[PDB]
RNA sequence: AUGGUGAACUAUGCCUGAAUAGGGUGAAGCCAGAGGAAACUCUGGUGGAGGCUCGUAGCGGUUCUGACGUGCAAAUCGAUCGUCGAAUUUGGGUAUAGGGGCGAAAGACUAAUCGAACCAUCUAGUAGCUGGUUCCUGCCGAAGUUUCCCUCAGGAUAGCAG
RNA sequence: GUGAACAGCCUCUAGUUGAUAGAAUAAUGUAGAUAAGGGAAGUCGGCAAAAUAGAUCCGUAACUUCGGGAUAAGGAUUGGC
RNA sequence: AGAACUGGUACGGACAAGGGGAAUCUGACUGUCUAAUUAAAACAUAGCAUUGCGAUGGUCAGAAAGUGAUGUUGACGCAAUGUGAUUUCGCCCAGUGCUCUGAAUGUCAAAGUGAAGAAAUUCAACCAAGCGCGGGUAAACGGCGGGAGUAUGACUCUCUUAAGGUAGCCAAAUGGAUUAACGAGAUUCCCACUGUCCCUAUCUACUAUCUAGCGAAACCACAGCCAAGGGGGCUUGGCAGAAUCAGCGGGGAAGAAGACCCUGUGAGCUUGACUCUAGU
RNA sequence: GUGGCCUAUCGAUCUUUAGUCCCUCGGAAUUUGAGGCUAGAGGUGCCAGAAAGUUACCACAGGGAUAACUGGCUUGUG
RNA sequence: GCGUUGGAUUGUUCACCCACUAAUAGGGAGUAGCUGGGUUUAGACCGUCGUGAGACAGGUUAGUUUACCCUACUGAU
């Protein structure tokens, strides 16, 4: 059937080919670690298939003469230009990438990290953010709720940019035909039209 | 198997013992009752052999001349 | 026989009987 | 005989159905079922109400509704079929006779048994059982 | 609309049939009465058009002219060419459609698109 | 059953290129005039969006008591038709290989073979059943009835002549 | 050129005269046509033919999701100088 | 755009090219499929609703991997489903399914433990999951006649008819799905129209026809006049004159042949049919 | 006071029992234990009786089709 | 011996009505020559059965064919 045909992943394999690049956050090194970086977002930038857009900040490597891209999920409110404070110290301002001890309790963060090092593995959706619902010290975790509503308990040392995943409302305008559908899925998957 | 096994089923409802009574395909469902009466459709035909006789006759059909004492 | 509630049966709006149409 | 095959469906080949194509009574309740439960057919037309009985004594034959099939012979099947089958004895309604037995109970009903063949014939004809 | 009986269950334990529409036939059911009925269907009527006036007469002008645009009519002839006149439904140059007009009023009459009913009996 | 071969036809994903006359209807946006405190409600203009439409190239083949039917053709021909700015048609490359692949799903395609594609071996399969069984003369010369496996089939068995 | 048009036809550059032919025009056929009066009375069935076909102007109904119906429908002209 | 003059049986003069209208059933549309008998009410569509999943997760692939698709992915996403635009949208825990408060030893494989025996071997307790007993579960698995009265609902008593003067109470304009448009979908009817017909007739190019050249195929026990009888041949009669040509489609003959059934075999599918098994 | 009493078949092929000195266990022995074997006691009580359907999606091998008197066959009078 | 007709009706059409005519009598040979209903095959839609594959009491809908061989008949050497 084509369900069980869909693990030989033969035509159903995704088209990444116009699609610009993995997102993820900062490596966590030692400038991360303890201090922070000042990093500027030259461009955003729409990622194929993705409905949340992407933004270019670049980071100078600290052990090296020469600029480090990066491909961070844009949160709306973020402007070309800005300024991105990643690290320890960085101050809780929106498109700043903070660990969730530093933030205080019932900040709203996006592309927040499930351990340390993923560089962000949760709410990476267009308008989709987790809410941290309280602190525990003691072993430090943090409890965050997610975008599901589902509430989780996380290490603090996980990072997490501050504000919302932008393109909210996406799904909120009727696709009104069948060739929205067949553009949409054109750059996803080979997953449409769905057969009863 | 092994609890759904028609012999298991048999024994866990206490009703092995008769047997032979059992009517082809008493399974969970279709009582010997249903199965008789399901089968009625497809029972009204004739047997014949290979040249053919008439190995069975039809229902309501034995063609026999009975003594109308 | 149970009781009959005519007052539900809302009857279909006929243009007939809509006097928004006239021609006095 | 008497049981002719009838066949149904677009590709004629289920039959399943037997149709009493001889005389039969059915009660006053009979109130056919539905169709896919129905094996056994005895058309209306085929369904006699009133028997025609003569009186062995005074000469003089009256036409009189059946009440009940008691015992048709050849696998009495049929006389729960109730196929009236020459050589049946039926329940006939007598009151119109005026048949009185000692007591002053008056017999409203009493026994017959047809003595002429309804497959070939448009009539029922019975002996009363005096 | 039904042609032949269906079976079909509900509640496990009653069965609805349907049968085809039955009329009694009586020489007291001249056609004018059984075509203002749902029995016959106006299409293959040969004279459409003589049937207006009946129409008429079960039904209140004012129910007509609210359904039906301008109105004022007698010798109902004449409702059937100013309806065709108004409506665009007239024949070639110009005659008025006297047959498809009536046929769709008679449509209508029939299928419950004007309002009408018989007064019931005396109360009592 | 085992060992092998296939996406040049056809089914789908992807990469890279190519192609789609002339007309009909007039959305947003914008302009001028007339009304209303304003929102706004009309009159006259620009505008060219519609998975809009008629209609060419192109794709397909709904319809004919049509053409031919050992036919040009193992699917063609004439009229007729749906569509023709996109879920469009298509060239080359690449990936999906059989109880699998694929399928906007007909049990449909998978090289004129598909409700299970093609080559070789077991394999000269299984023969229940249909068909045939090749020279001459002389002698002898049947059977269709009985018994038993609960039975049909399958049959054993008394029997008929040397 | 005609023509709204890469719509149909003629011609210009250029390319072909290649599809076995000769003698009549019987019946029946293949493809395309005409017809006195009736206009579907034929046929299971308006099957097939036929009818309006472009442009300009008057005008355009029921319904409706107000976007559409719509080329609705129903009517008058088209040549040359 | 307008005014005269003018040839008309013409005037989009050749080609060119919608027929229109009144209704019903069906599907919203656009669109796509059974290449080669079925284009559709079928498939698909946006919309609507449900279910699992927060990465040591779900759907899976793989003989296995230090393996792979979803995943350059993260709930506004993926995966699996039912319906198919807008508008419309009486009651069940009574059974059966789903999930397990709850027992605690009923069912208890292997392993482990305690006894009898010289030991194989036998017995005994305990016991995982699952199965039994036992709770919850309302848009589902399906069942029903409703209201109250009765130290508990099982049980036992009792019964149900008011409507009013051609358009309404009420409801947050409308009260419908009798839904507009769209369709090589199916059906009913009307104007035009015409050789469908009364009733047929005529014409054009090619066949058919003869000839110059080339030249098969299906089929073929042998052949080809009929009538009657026989549980094309045989018997009795009518008859019967070489060689032939053009129409011919009644039979013989074949093309056809498959249709439609009967008896022995194979396999496409399905569940508490039997034996196993991937997975868990 | 009569107009009635009850009822499924299958096992002689399953359940046992004894070897006073019955034989064998194939290298010699004893005892458990296993197999033969000859006598006895209960036997139809104890137990269940071989494992289901569709095919119009179909496939292949054989026999029949397709019809009008067995017995002059039918007709106007239940 | 010669005639025995023109037509409406399929939400049936194993019949029927009205128009003329003198009349509209009943039957056989049937006719793979053409045929519409019916046998109808892989499509598709609503109901019943069945836990399912599927078929049915229904219903709706889209879906080889001669001859130039012989005889038979009409003409012609």
């Amino acid at each position: 059937i084509r369900n069980q045909r869909k693990g030989a992943g033969s035509i159903f394999t995704s088209h990444t080919r116009l699609r610009q690049g993995a997102a993820k956050l900062r490596t966590l090194d030692y400038a991360e670690r303890h201090g922070y970086i000042r990093g500027i977002v030259k461009q955003i930038v729409h990622d194929s298939g993705r409905g949340a857009p992407l933004a270019k900040v670049v980071f100078r490597d600290p052990y090296k003469y020469r600029l480090r891209e990066e491909i961070f999920i844009a949160n709306e409110g973020v402007h070309t230009g800005q300024f991105i404070y990643a690290g320890k110290k960085a101050s809780l301002n929106v498109g700043n990438v903070l660990p969730l001890g530093s933030v205080p309790e019932g900040t709203i963060v996006s592309n927040v990290e499930e351990k340390p090092g993923d560089r962000g593995a949760l709410a990476r959706a267009s308008g989709n953010y987790v809410i941290i619902i309280g602190h525990n010290p003691d072993e430090n975790k943090t409890r965050v709720r997610l975008p599901s509503g589902a509430k989780k308990v996380i290490s603090s040392d996980a990072r997490g940019v501050i504000g919302v995943i932008a393109g909210g409302g996406r799904v909120d305008k009727p696709l009104l035909k069948a060739g929205r559908a067949f553009h949409k899925y054109r750059l996803k998957r080979n997953s449409w039209p769905k057969t009863r | 198997g092994t609890g759904k096994k028609e012999k298991s089923r048999r024994i866990r409802e206490g009703d092995t013992k008769d047997g032979n009574l059992r009517v082809k395909g008493e399974n969970f469902y279709r009582d010997s009752k249903r199965v008789k009466f399901l089968n009625m459709y497809t029972s009204g035909k004739e047997i014949r052999n290979k040249k053919g006789n008439l190995i069975r006759a039809a229902s309501f059909q034995d063609s026999t001349i009975p003594d109308a004492r | 026989m149970g009781k009959q509630d005519l007052g539900k049966l809302q009857t279909r709006k006929m243009k007939g009987l809509k006097s928004k149409f006239d021609q006095g | 005989e008497m049981f002719k095959v009838i066949k149904t469906g677009k590709s004629r080949s289920k039959s399943w159905k037997r149709m009493i194509t001889k005389h039969t009574f059915v009660g006053e309740g009979f109130t056919r079922r539905p169709v896919k439960m129905e094996r056994i057919i005895r058309p209306s037309a085929l369904r006699q109400k009133k028997a025609n009985v003569t009186h062995p004594e005074l000469g003089v034959t009256v036409f009189l509704p059946i009440l009940a099939v008691k015992k048709n012979p050849q696998s009495p099947m049929y006389t729960q079929l109730g196929v009236l089958t020459k050589g049946t004895i039926i329940e006939v309604n007598v009151s119109e006779l005026g048949m009185v037995t000692a007591g002053g109970k008056v017999v409203w009903g009493k026994y017959a048994q047809v003595t002429n063949e309804p497959d070939r014939d448009g009539c029922v004809n019975a002996v009363l059982l005096v | 609309e039904t042609k032949v009986w269906q079976y079909i269950t509900l509640m496990k334990r009653i069965f609805l049939i349907d049968c085809p529409g039955i009329v009694p036939p009586s020489s007291k059911d001249s056609e004018e009465d059984i075509l203002f009925r749902g029995v016959v269907r106006v299409e293959h009527v040969t004279h459409p058009e003589q049937y207006i006036p009946g129409v008429l007469k079960r039904c209140q002008v004012k129910h007509l002219e609210r359904t039906y645009e301008i109105s004022g009519w007698k010798d109902a002839t004449e409702f059937i060419e100013i309806l065709a006149r108004k409506q665009g439904r007239l024949l070639k140059g110009g005659e008025p459609d006297e047959s498809g007009v009536s046929k769709q009023i008679l449509n209508d009459f029939n299928r419950g698109k004007i309002p009408w009913f018989v007064l019931p009996p005396e109360k009592e």
